């Protein structure tokens, strides 16, 4: 229940909360693995003569 | 610019050449060692031929650069003339 | 005048189906011709301009070591143009556009070019202490030399001469096959 | 005929639920076969075309110094193809398209290739005066050489042969 | 990685310099030629 600025009475409401998850396999196979793989070269260049 | 890249790969293949393989200097020496005084450039066993073959490449590069910059400037003048 | 498109003729014909006896309709046919002056300058000229460089990687001297950069960049730009022409062409699996076919053909050709280029560049640097292999090479190349109209002529430069001979041969056959690649759609 | 998609069969079946005794519906099933040629020419030819360079990079000699350019160009182009083929597939984590799987595998392969190539390039340009380390390497690699079916044979030349 | 590129252009400059231009070895020799045991790197 709430009370708004317009009026004196109280107004009811129903709040529906959806808690959902994202299936991770797609973005972990096409987005994070390429960058995590190419981030392993920033230290490699120092060993190059 | 594609004409430039083809002419510069040509001058690379002419420059980086070796004396023992493609000597053939008879007709080239007389002509590409006398265009230099006309181009206003001051002059200087196998190493001597190598130096000569580098010098001819530098000379042809300069003699192409002159014409190329002339053509580019005349083109940029010719295209944008009517507005002004 | 619509601009890009030109109208040739607009006939209209009535169709009646005898067997059904209840199907009647009018079909107007539009024969429309594309004015190619816009698409030409914007797509075809850069296409031929960049594909003229396939025959070019061979004439570069191998000791400079710059074949790889030029050839890989040409292949990359060619793939970009292929994807672009595929995006602009309608996605119809019934027929293949001629330009896309030519680009795929010359792309496979550039792959053959890059593999033979890495081969000649590898055989270029072999020092005489590692891969001597003198008798099998001398007897074949001294006789192969005049058959190519190549100018007549320690071992470290002999390997360079080998590389130059073989890549000049590849260039001779490469320009020849590219001429037919162009003639196929002349 | 619609062009790309071709219909195989159009079955229709009436679904009755014995539990509800009221739910009734008619389900039509469309089994559609994509014509391959378009996506074939657009993806498969370039993918199989550029994948050879990953295993080709090793035949390149180390002295010229072009291993890095080749390998980085291949890996960059391969990541580009991966992102492009992922953009067109629907983002469903239920399964992986086999092309993407093979491409990720060859990407792991080429990123192992880059590190082994930098390692061989480092052991190549090594100078004979700094890192002698002869006896541990001499016997082992001179025994291994005949087992590799490679032609048999001033210390810098020996290091280059080792590389 | 940008810190890496700046440090690596620095080390390239330190490498390519010639003896007649940038000798300055007085402070360098005692400190940088006695750190290879501390780093477990064999000498020439
Ligand atoms: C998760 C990230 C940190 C991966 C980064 C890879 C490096 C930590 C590894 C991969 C191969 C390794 C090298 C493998 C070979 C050796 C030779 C050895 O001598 C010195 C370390 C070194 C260069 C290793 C250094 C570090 C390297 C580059
Ligand atoms: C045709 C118009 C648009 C410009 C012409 C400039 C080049 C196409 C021409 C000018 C001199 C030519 C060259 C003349 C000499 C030969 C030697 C030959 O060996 C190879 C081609 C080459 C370099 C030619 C290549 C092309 C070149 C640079
Ligand atoms: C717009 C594009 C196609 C220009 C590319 C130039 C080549 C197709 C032609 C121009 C002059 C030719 C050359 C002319 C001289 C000969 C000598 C011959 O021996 C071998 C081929 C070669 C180098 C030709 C190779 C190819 C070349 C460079
Ligand atoms: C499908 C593609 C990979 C075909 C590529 C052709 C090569 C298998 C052939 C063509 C000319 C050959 C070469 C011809 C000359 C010799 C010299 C010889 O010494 C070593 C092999 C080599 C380079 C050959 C290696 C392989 C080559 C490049
Ligand atoms: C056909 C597609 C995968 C293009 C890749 C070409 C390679 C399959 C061929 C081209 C030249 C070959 C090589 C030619 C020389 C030899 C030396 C030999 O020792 C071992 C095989 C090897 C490297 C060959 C390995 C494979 C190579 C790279
Ligand atoms: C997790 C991934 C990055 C493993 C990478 C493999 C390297 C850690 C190993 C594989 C073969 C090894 C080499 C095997 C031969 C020797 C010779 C030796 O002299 C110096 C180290 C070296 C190059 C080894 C260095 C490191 C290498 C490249
Ligand atoms: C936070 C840490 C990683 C310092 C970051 C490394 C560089 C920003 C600093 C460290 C020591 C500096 C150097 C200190 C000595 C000088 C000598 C001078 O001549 C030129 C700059 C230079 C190399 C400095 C360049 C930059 C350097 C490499």
């Amino acid at each position: 229940t709430r009370k708004y600025e317009c009026c004196a009475e109280i107004y009811p409401d129903i709040t529906y909360a959806f808690v959902i998850r994202r299936l991770p396999l797609f973005y972990t196979i096409n987005l994070i693995i390429p960058c995590l793989l190419i981030s392993c070269l920033t230290v490699l260049v120092f060993y190059l003569p | 610019v594609t004409l430039s890249i083809v002419i510069t790969v040509f001058v690379l293949n002419v420059h980086h050449r070796s004396p023992r393989t493609h000597t053939m200097p008879t007709w080239v020496r007389r002509v590409f060692l006398d265009i230099v005084p006309r181009l206003l450039l001051m002059k200087r066993f196998e190493r001597s031929v190598k130096e000569d073959w580098k010098y001819v490449a530098m000379v042809i590069d300069r003699i192409f650069l002159w014409m190329f910059i002339i053509v580019c400037l005349l083109g940029t003048v010719g295209l944008f003339l009517p507005p002004w | 005048p619509s601009g890009e498109w030109d109208i040739v003729a607009l006939p209209g014909r009535r169709n009646e189906n005898p067997d059904d006896s209840t199907y009647v309709d009018i079909t107007y046919d539009f024969i429309i011709r594309r004015k190619p002056l816009f698409y030409t300058i914007n797509l075809i000229i850069p296409c031929v301009l960049i594909t003229s460089l396939a025959i070019l990687v061979f004439y570069l001297p191998s000791d400079c070591g710059e074949k790889m950069t030029l050839c890989i960049s040409v292949l990359l730009a060619l793939t970009v143009f292929l994807l672009l022409i595929s995006k602009i062409v309608p996605p119809t699996s019934l027929d293949v556009p001629l330009v896309g076919k030519y680009l795929m053909f010359t792309m496979v050709l550039v792959t053959f070019s890059i593999v033979t280029s890495v081969c000649v560049l590898n055989v270029h640097h072999r020092s005489p202490t590692t891969h001597t292999m003198a008798p099998w090479v001398k007897v074949v190349f001294l006789e192969k030399l005049p058959a190519l109209l190549f100018m007549q002529q320690s071992v470290s430069e002999d390997w360079k001469y080998v590389a130059m001979v073989i890549d000049r041969l590849f260039l001779w056959i490469f320009v020849f096959v590219c001429v037919f690649g162009t003639i196929g759609m002349f």
